């Protein structure tokens, strides 16, 4: 018991003040423990107020506290355990196994608040991950080591989302990968848990290519903000000291913000725009800065977020859309046209979508590709008034491939089979690139649309085609 | 609505409308003269609901399969979703 | 506005549109409304004025539904209401 | 005649239609412009009354 | 006691006292300072210590010199209460304003009450048809119930309201209980012009309204506990003398508006787009001490002026949680020229329904709502093109609806010498017939100008051979 025993004075919610002795000061940002019937209720300290009156946030509950009540100080920034053997495990804020995989193994711990990477560390992007989903690999290829970024409604199969990629990617990749949900629901945490069981890649006869850090939404706003912090390092022992590139995964950023934005307000902070706090844009950036690809490994970061009633003009969505580097945007409408994918194909952006990077071929047939569909949305407004009738032969070949290249922009996923019960299909990036290059040629505009519509690659729309035929 | 999940009852909670609870909570707050939150309502309503709410559950067949299902109303008082609550 | 038009009894509000259209003062006839007022009229100023706030409000939907065709009758109401 | 009569008549139609459209472009503008105005004096307020605090 | 004071200070009319002796009177407790004016009433409201209790004053607070004595009359200022109110009217101090001389009073009782529970509601089902077409067809009436209007800026909000005394008052014998807010001294003459011409208040016997009439005048702090006092009279008909009752409260927006005043000066955070902290819970107990109880059953019809027509703000909006039948009523509407100006697609009642008003009501009402919505859905598509360049199926849902929606004003007999026209009253089977009849297009033979301020079929038949004329 360090003799830096610190006495409540005030619980005021997650704001507890503590008074610890004459000259004793811990720092800011250092990890507080009080011992309770309900463990160990960390405090993380974040103002001095002087006369040896911190000013800290709890993480744990506070109900029941006693004011006035006996504070240990753990004394430094609160250190989570990082090891191989936090692989395979849902591993809660605290540090603490929730899945009951037996005590964490740890071989080392370090500190939640670790600085993010200098100008030097950084290793120039150039890898180009390719995902076999037809409108990712076509429309805005990703690439590894990035910062993807599922701009979306309300979990608008967002989750549906991660839970392809990680069936595809991260299997396929040898590497771990990092699953942290931050307040998503604990039911739906189950299935996870349950489905990553069944994916095998959480094995729990042998060890797991990934992690999970499973913090959900009923813990106390402080907690949330470092749910995210608690998985980053862990990330970063990946990417540093085992070397491995891995593949982040992060659930809700938008999670990520709320939270901040509320303690900022209970630390006493000024609200900001839509009452998001001062500063959201540093804790967003130190959150992003230190994910990165350096000369040490390579963190493909997957981070989904959740855009208010689908307004991207919302500050806290906007100021995500600058801080990411691999932006997609699924919209609500497109799923109701039952395309799954959601995406909307114009407003995928990546840092990776170039010219002859992405190769002058994939290039210029996804110029065409960007062209047909914005004429298509262009003509809708004529279609809308006018009529489709008063539209040119040339107009009706375009509307006919869009209508066709819009369903054959389809694919179908592993992950509606809970959905459809369709099997998934996944295409493989060159071949995408050759089958739109038909297409747009019109060497399949004698393929009905129907046989393009929710079904994959192109020997399944030909084969589609022969089986409405007959 | 625990001593349902506890028994291994199948159950289900109508929270109508948790809107109100939210008003309680602002003036409560603000006559503790805590700062105002976000659309005047103190920030860790969050935190409120979303522990509520995750208290209905169709939990293990350990849990006896205690199947309490929530429904939350929120009354729309302009049909403006963007609205903190 | 609000405000003061639940304390106060009628309403001259004047339009702009009217005033620069050579109605100078342009009482506004839509937005002027007395409430108790008519205790004022003076007995022949009663009578001969019977009736006028609707027929100038037969004036205002008359010219509202002219712009096309109308009866004789409507059209006879829109002449004397404009004169 | 008839299709002189119908193609004038699509124009003199559609020539009325663009002035109504002025008209409710002119009053949606000054819907807009209170709008945002109205807009800008609640969020004021709301941060000058956490400020008041 | 003698509970002796000081004025330490007066930051507005919101006195703050420091009591000497360290007896403390409680919230609610009354003081009088005896002012050069006669006496002033206070009511303590917070204890802010140190014996320094912060008091709401109810009269005006000009020329106080600051350190000046009080002494605790206690307790919540008791109003007179009687069989012998029915005829006075009252301030707020318990005085007649209609200066009747002393109130014959046998009990005088105090303002704070608590609003009867749970266990002691009985709830309505009544019907009570007010004979105006649209209140008939849109929200019937029950007796006891709780109706509510969110007009304008006095747009006839007393018009309407004179119309419901009009009709209403006169058909029901059990007592009546006027109350105005915070309404204009002109409104009150009339009123008491009125009632004493229609014989209501009858001064020679003895009436069967009894009044509490608020001037808008009159301080915030006074206005604020005008209503409690109106509810304290409507407690002792409808529970101490069991008889039903009727009462009226106009403007209910100025309660609110007067907390708001005061809750900046109280020390509160006032936040609530403005509105107190404390919003929700004063109309919560107001609306609540207006209630149907196993005794007296009171119908009751509250105002609301909707604030620059803001009927977002929160302040009507939690009006509309604490009544069960509202007609909201509109300027547009009333632009149109409709009087009665009653939103059609903006009314409620827990009172319309196909067992509860019978299922010829609610088809022939179901119908009006539909092709209501149609035609303000195609209010668009009409401007933006022509009747014509819409289906000719939609053309006569179209042309009946504006058919409809003049069919709709009804001439207010209140306000015939106002309007001029005669006034019309409809019978509620009358009217369902009327309806009936022209959703069958019966009448879609004859003007639209006949269906204009009319009243009855009857009427519009016999305005189109006026017209044909």
């Amino acid at each position: 018991s360090t003799p830096i025993t610190g006495k409540v004075t005030a619980v005021i919610g997650a704001i507890v003040d503590v008074h610890f002795e004459q000259s004793e000061l811990p720092a800011i940002l250092n990890a507080l423990e009080i011992k309770t019937p309900q463990g160990k209720l960390v405090l993380e300290v974040a103002q001095h107020l002087g006369e040896n009156t911190v000013r800290t946030i709890a993480m744990d509950g506070t109900e029941g506290l006693v004011r006035g009540e006996k504070v240990l100080d753990t004394g430094g920034p609160i250190s989570v355990p990082v090891g191989r053997e936090t692989l395979g495990r849902i591993i809660n804020v605290i540090g603490e196994p929730i899945d009951e995989r037996g005590p964490i193994k740890s071989k080392l711990r370090k500190p939640i608040h670790a600085d993010p990477p200098s100008f030097a560390e950084q290793s120039t992007s150039a890898e180009i991950l390719e995902t076999g989903i037809k409108v990712v690999d076509l429309l805005a290829p990703y690439a590894r080591g990035g910062k993807i970024g599922l701009f979306g409604g309300a979990g608008v199969g967002k989750t549906v989302f991660i839970q392809e990629l990680i069936n595809n990617i991260a299997k396929a990749h040898g590497g771990f990968s990092v699953f942290t949900g931050v307040g998503e629901r604990t039911r739906e945490g189950n299935d996870l848990y349950r489905e990553m069981k069944e994916t095998g890649v959480i094995n729990l006869e042998g060890e797991s290519k990934v992690a999970l850090v499973f913090g959900q939404m009923n813990e106390p706003p402080g907690a949330r903000a470092r749910v995210a912090l608690t998985g980053l390092t862990i990330a970063e022992y990946f990417r540093d000291e085992e070397g491995q590139d891995v593949l982040l995964f992060i659930d809700n950023i938008f999670r990520f913000t709320q939270a901040g934005s509320e303690v900022s307000a209970l630390l006493g902070r000024i609200p900001s725009a839509v009452g998001y706090q001062p500063t959201l844009a540093t804790d967003m950036g130190l959150l992003q800065e230190r994910i990165t690809t350096t000369k040490k490994g390579s963190v493909t970061s997957v981070q989904a977020v959740y855009v208010p009633a689908d307004d991207l003009t919302d500050p806290a969505p906007a100021t995500t859309f600058a801080h990411l580097d691999a932006t997609t945007v699924l919209s609500r409408g497109i799923s109701e046209l039952g395309i799954y994918p959601a995406v909307d194909p114009l407003d995928s952006k990546s840092r990776l979508l170039d010219a002859a990077v992405v190769g002058q071929e994939h290039y210029d047939v996804a110029s065409k590709v960007q062209e047909t569909l914005q004429t298509y949305k262009s003509l809708q407004d004529i279609i809308a008034i006018l009529g489709m009738d008063e539209l040119s032969e040339q107009d009706k070949l375009t509307v006919e491939r869009a209508r066709k290249i819009q369903r054959f922009l389809s694919q179908p996923f592993a992950v509606a089979e809970v959905f459809t019960g369709i099997p998934g299909k996944l295409v493989r990036l060159k071949d995408t690139v050759a089958s739109f290059k038909a297409v747009l040629e019109g060497k399949y505009d004698n393929i009905p649309e129907h046989a393009f519509y929710m079904v994959g690659g192109i020997e399944d729309v030909v084969a589609k085609a022969e089986k409405l035929a007959a | 609505g625990e001593w349902f999940r506890d028994n291994g009852k199948h159950a289900l909670i109508v929270y109508d409308d948790l809107s109100k609870q939210a008003v309680a909570y602002r003036q409560l707050s603000l006559l503790l003269r805590r700062p105002p939150g976000r659309e005047a309502y103190p920030g860790d309503v969050f935190y409120l609901h979303s522990r509520l709410l995750e208290r209905a559950a169709k939990l293990s067949e350990k849990e006896g399969s205690g199947s309490l299902t929530a429904l939350p109303v929120i009354e729309t008082q302009g049909g403006d979703v963007s609205a903190y609550i | 506005p609000t405000n003061v038009i639940s304390i106060t009894d009628g309403q001259i509000f004047l339009e702009a549109e009217l005033f620069y259209k050579g109605i100078r003062p342009a009482i506004n006839v839509g937005l002027s409304v007395s409430r108790v007022g008519s205790a004022a009229q003076v007995k022949a100023l009663k009578q001969v004025a019977g009736s006028l706030k609707l027929f100038l409000a037969q004036y205002r939907e008359v010219a509202a539904f002219a712009q096309s065709d109308l009866d004789a009758s409507t059209k006879q109401t829109l002449v004397r209401g404009e004169r | 005649q008839g299709y002189a009569a119908e193609i004038s008549a699509r124009r003199n139609a559609m020539d009325n239609a663009s002035k109504n459209a002025g008209d409710m472009i002119n009053r949606y503008s000054i819907l807009y412009n209170r709008t945002r105005q109205a807009v800008i004096t609640n969020e004021l307020v709301d941060i000058i009354t956490g400020a008041s605090s």
